RNA sequence: AUUAAACCUUGUACCUUUUGCAUAAUGAACUAACUAGAAAACUUCUAACUAAAAGAAUUACAGCUAGAAACCCCGAAACCAAAC
């Protein structure tokens, strides 16, 4: 069933700081000199930082980032799930 | 989330059927291509 | 609003402390010290002495080029002996 | 006194110069106070939207990372169910970009979009002159203003500035197309254009680097 | 709950339908509702008839005194079709 | 270019206004619905040059012609790729062009065709044959790297025995072959042509174009041995006798 | 301290005396008081390209467009450029002025 | 990359000519490539179609695929097939004639 | 979460702190200290060089030591 | 269809499966939610640049670089380890 009461008002500002300043220095490599390659501005996981791959490829280049970081539970169930990953992708 | 709609289209072609067909869009359904 | 200040990477020599233990050990072996003087050369600081064999190291050097590299005279004695033999 | 200035690098003889009204902050009526030339081959390049259609995907897609995770069922003490963190990074060629930026700035011009200046100083530091002189010369209602570095910008555009939000102080390497299309009209000053056709006309003659460039 | 917006809006006219049904509105002269200029019907009317009208005249034939009792009795807080009618 | 009268008379462009180039993206099945429902290492990988392109970096000023032509100022000209990973052992020479490349320079060439050699020098140029290391060639390749690592310059080092023949042989015009035969042999190719032999004495620059480096040495410029002190763009040799010594060894 | 000056249309309509501005304009700019074949004169030189431009279009009220001002070669593009009427009228603002019939009706409800 | 030294007699002995000067007029004009060649690159597709393709077009491109039309016509024995890419500039011939364009493009000036 | 040293430098953290700490420092050196025992059914490789079968060139060598227990008698 | 709800006239329930046939045979009391196609080695196509291409490791006698384009679900009898 559907609902019967309005979702409350909302207003999204486009012109934010955050909006404003999206991109900037996206060209630091051509337009500095190309001392910072625009894959150093790159934020996240560390084992995928300006890299790409699969998600078994994924996982395995995470595996060897952070394995002596990694919980027991944790490598415990990645092996597990890394092992069913392995067999499909390499048999079917 | 419109599937309501869906069974309104069939719904106002169906309701001068007779029985549990005119209710139950599982039968309405297949009434009305039959009548069409 | 104004956009903040670019990103700089850190110029000139950075020298790792030995003792920490998060440091790599790649970045302490010598072969980064003397990565380091070539980097920045007399801002690093390495001695430029350092940087050629030690006299151990010289003598195992001489070992390789005795055992390992033959002269021109060894060559041509063998040169000699194999036209010999296939004559 | 008309401020003249000529292209630094050779312009082709089959190709004219283009040129635009060289402008000043300093006072309301400072519309034109010079005449500069502009490269033909950065400033009158081709058309072409599509690699700036490129770029701008490029742009809003190399950061986009997901984290989106969900447990299996085999994973439980969803039969197509988000799989850990996903990034979509990937590199354009450097080329197309440098092409594409030099499209955006025709596009700009072509329209009447792109201010020349001198130089960004103000008379004074309050963000209404700035808006107010916007007005004046019918500039739109988003303007972008880039310095040649961003150490050297003075104080008083950037309070000015700082205090805006549909008027965005970058710096010459911070300029992109994105923020380029998002702005109505951009504002450019004439060291920042020469720092721009620098880079953009050195990517001719591009040996490919057997090293890295630094 | 399902979440979005342009589905709680679908509902909303669903309801809007089912209450028109169920209960229809009182009739309103046309003159009430909005997007009317007595003056440019007036014209409209004539010429879609195809017939000229005098629109002073044509006015007192519609004026009628019933009328012009509810406009006086709001001007408390002019002619009659009478003649016309009668010729 | 008319369309840029078109692009004036256009409204300025908005970011929703991009859109994708006609083709450039496919479609894709969904399996939302019933679409989808249902169902050789010890040969030396020598590198060829064409005489043609020789003619063509000389002729296109791509390589000075008064500098001797450097097996490294080729690589710093992109005349030739060298790829460390693809084990390159060697550079050779082409008879392409024989007809169509009037020029003399010196140059130095890991290995060199027989009838080239001739054809070079009855224009007047100098060609000689050195050997590199595969490992020491690509440090030549590549010098600045070495410097950031700090390493001096090492000796270069010599054929293995199953190469020496061809760099010994005097015709093969190799840095170990006999100099007293060269006054001989250069008449011989002379002789085999019928040209007329040009002394390379007589040339002004003939002490520029006969320069060689020693055998141990790498470069024309730098002895083996020697540092050089890139951060103050200066040369350092090494002052201690050992050294010198183990040099010497 | 600073006060906007007030909003310019952009509308110009070519002067009745054009002539006359644009040659007295040249017989100010340049010093040999609009001489044989004006017209055909060349641009190309900045200072004078800057004074002409500038000060015809302070007198005149009319700017040539930057995307248009490399096309201003000749004093004949300038002449031809200047004379085409230039209205900001708005579409609208056109269909209100012209001659309404009684049976259509418009409101600006912006 | 060196620009091409001048040298006292053209053609150059490998047979390389620089553009001739003056230009030709033509409303078309045909740029080097970036290494100063022309910009004539022979390609085949789809293993059976060979193809030649001009790069370097400015101006009319219209005319010029009239001129190339025109040209090619006698040789090929009539109207040559021909693919227009204007938004790339890009003109594609069926089948391999670089050495006869090559040779008419000389021809032209460019 | 992910810890931030290994769990071989766990066992460092304790002997920097608490009562380790106070060890003795010449105890404290005798544990830290490593000497290899010496060789008894391995020896060392006599050459340094052999030829790497995978790529046909010579190749350095390593020197893999026996594996022997050593009960607790 | 009809003035007229029923009468008169026409018409062998559905899914899957059997032969492209069911008067066979399976499955369904009904309502709501949940419930099944996933990968780029190469090709065509879209563009950049070109005897060179790629922001290091690759290929090249028009190639090279980037983008886009793809291959499900539920269900055994079992087998083994460690506990109870």
């Amino acid at each position: 069933f559907v609902r019967l009461t309005l979702p409350p008002p909302k207003v999204v500002d486009r012109w934010n700081e955050k909006r404003a300043l999206f991109g900037v220095y996206d060209n630091i490599g051509i337009l500095g000199n190309f001392e910072k390659h625009p894959k150093e501005l790159i934020k996240g996981p560390v084992w995928l930082r300006g890299w790409r791959g699969n998600e078994l490829q994924r996982c395995v280049r995470k595996k060897k980032f952070v394995g002596n970081r990694m919980f027991i539970e944790d490598l415990h169930n990645l092996n597990k799930r890394i092992s069913y990953l392995y067999k499909h992708f390499n048999r079917h | 989330t419109d599937r309501y709609w869906r069974v309104q289209e069939v719904l106002k072609h169906a309701q001068h059927f007779r029985g549990r067909k005119n209710r139950c869009y599982r039968l309405a359904v297949r009434a009305v291509t039959r009548a069409f | 609003y104004r956009a903040p200040p670019p990103p700089r990477r850190r110029p000139g020599p950075h020298s790792p402390d030995p003792e920490n233990l998060l440091t790599p050990r790649w970045q302490l072996t010598p072969r980064y010290v003397a990565k380091q003087f070539g980097r920045h050369g007399a801002i690093s600081g390495v001695p430029p002495a350092s940087l050629w064999p030690t006299p151990e190291q010289l003598r195992e050097l001489e070992a390789e080029e005795q055992e390992w590299y033959p002269s021109l005279a060894t060559m041509q004695e063998s040169l000699r002996l194999q036209q010999q033999a296939l004559e | 006194d008309p401020v003249l200035r000529k292209c630094e690098l050779r312009i082709p003889v089959h190709r004219r110069p283009v040129q635009a009204w060289v402008e000043s902050l300093r006072g309301f009526e400072q519309e034109r106070i010079g005449l500069a030339e502009l490269h033909p081959d950065v400033f009158a390049t081709a058309p072409r939207l599509d690699i700036v259609h490129q770029v701008a995907i490029w742009q809003r897609n190399f950061r986009r990372i997901s984290y989106a995770n969900t447990k299996t069922r085999a994973e439980v003490s969803v039969a197509h169910g988000p799989r850990g963190p996903t990034s979509y990074y990937y590199m354009l060629p450097m080329k197309v970009r440098a092409l594409g930026l030099k499209v955006a700035l025709t596009v700009k011009l072509m329209q009447d979009d792109l201010h020349i200046v001198d130089s960004l100083e103000l008379p004074t530091a309050d963000p209404q002159y700035l808006t107010e002189l916007a007005q004046y010369r019918h500039w739109g209602s988003s303007v972008l203003l880039v310095d040649l570095t961003h150490e050297e910008m003075p104080k008083n555009v950037v309070a000015a500035t700082s205090g805006l939000n549909s008027f965005n102080l970058i710096p010459a390497v911070g300029l992109n197309v994105y923020s380029m299309l998002k702005h109505q009209t951009l504002v450019l000053t004439l060291p920042s254009v020469a720092f721009l056709e620098d880079k953009l006309l050195w990517q001719d003659s591009r040996y490919t680097p057997l090293y890295p460039f630094r | 709950v399902k979440k979005g917006f342009r589905a709680a809006f679908r509902f909303q006219k669903e309801l809007e339908r089912w209450r028109l049904l169920r209960c229809p509105p009182p009739p309103v002269r046309r003159s009430e509702k909005p997007n009317w200029d007595y003056h440019a019907e007036v014209q409209a009317f004539g010429s879609r008839l195809q017939e000229t009208f005098s629109l002073d005249l044509l006015k007192t034939a519609f004026i009628n005194s019933c009328y012009i009792k509810s406009e006086e009795a709001k001007r408390q807080s002019l002619k009659d079709n009478q003649e016309l009618f009668e010729q | 270019g008319t369309s840029l009268d078109l692009l004036r008379s256009l409204p300025r462009v908005s970011l929703a206004n991009l859109k994708p180039s006609p083709n450039s993206r496919k479609r894709e099945r969904r399996p939302r619905d019933r679409r989808r429902g249902r169902k050789h290492s010890f040969r030396h990988q020598y590198q060829p040059l064409s005489l043609r392109r020789l003619q063509y970096l000389i002729d296109l000023g791509r390589v000075d012609p008064t500098q001797p032509i450097d097996l490294t100022q080729l690589v710093n000209g992109r005349g030739v790729t060298i790829q460390p990973l693809k084990r390159d052992y060697g550079v050779q020479l082409v008879e392409e062009g024989a007809d169509t490349f009037q020029a003399k320079i010196n140059i130095e060439v890991q290995l060199a065709s027989e009838l080239a050699i001739a054809a070079i020098e009855k224009n007047g140029g100098v060609v000689t044959t050195a050997f590199y290391d595969p490992r020491s060639l690509e440090i030549l390749c590549k010098p600045i790297p070495f410097f950031l690592r700090g390493q001096p310059i090492p000796k270069r080092m010599l054929p293995p025995e199953s190469l020496v023949p061809y760099y010994t042989d005097a015709k093969n015009r190799g840095y170990l072959a006999d100099p007293a035969k060269f006054p001989e042999a250069r008449l011989e190719l002379a002789m085999k042509f019928g040209y007329v032999l040009p002394d390379i004495t007589k040339d002004e620059l003939f002490r520029m174009l006969s320069a060689r480096k020693d055998p141990r040495q790498i470069f024309f410029g730098l002895a083996p041995g020697w540092v050089v002190n890139m951060a103050d763009k200066k040369i350092l040799k090494p002052t201690d006798e050992n050294l010198l010594k183990y040099y010497s060894s | 301290v600073l006060v906007c000056p007030p909003l310019r249309s952009r509308a110009y309509t070519p002067p009745s005396d054009l002539q006359s501005r644009l040659e007295s304009h040249i017989k100010e700019v340049l010093g040999s008081s609009l001489p044989n074949n004006w017209q055909d004169i060349s641009l190309d030189d900045g200072h004078m390209k800057f004074r002409l431009l500038a000060g015809l279009a302070d007198g005149l009220g009319h700017a040539v467009p930057n995307s248009r001002l490399h096309q201003m070669c000749r004093v004949r593009d300038v002449l031809d450029f200047y004379n085409v009427p230039v209205q900001d009228k708005s579409k609208f603002d056109e269909l209100v002025a012209s001659n309404l019939p009684p049976n259509l009706k418009i409101s600006w409800s912006y | 990359i060196p620009e091409p030294p001048k040298h006292k007699h053209y053609p150059t002995p490998s047979g390389w000519q620089p553009p001739r000067d003056p230009l030709p007029s033509l409303p078309y004009f045909v740029r080097r490539s970036r290494m100063h060649n022309i910009p004539v690159y022979k390609e085949i597709t789809h293993g059976n179609r060979q193809m030649t393709l001009i790069r370097k077009v400015e101006g009319d491109i219209w005319a010029l695929q009239k001129d190339v039309e025109e040209f090619l016509s006698p040789l090929l024995g009539k109207t040559p097939i021909t693919q227009v890419n204007e938004v790339t500039g890009t003109l594609r011939i069926k089948g391999y004639f670089d050495e006869q364009l090559k040779a008419w493009l000389l021809e032209k000036g460019f | 979460p992910l810890h931030r040293y290994p769990v071989h430098l766990w066992q460092k953290l304790r002997l920097r702190q608490g009562i380790c700490a106070r060890l003795p420092a010449h105890f404290l050196r005798s544990l830290e200290e490593e000497r290899t025992p010496t060789p008894v059914h391995y020896k060392p490789h006599g050459t340094k060089f052999k030829i790497n079968p995978k790529n046909g060139q010579r190749e350095r060598v390593e020197d893999v030591p026996i594996p022997v227990h050593y009960p607790p008698e």
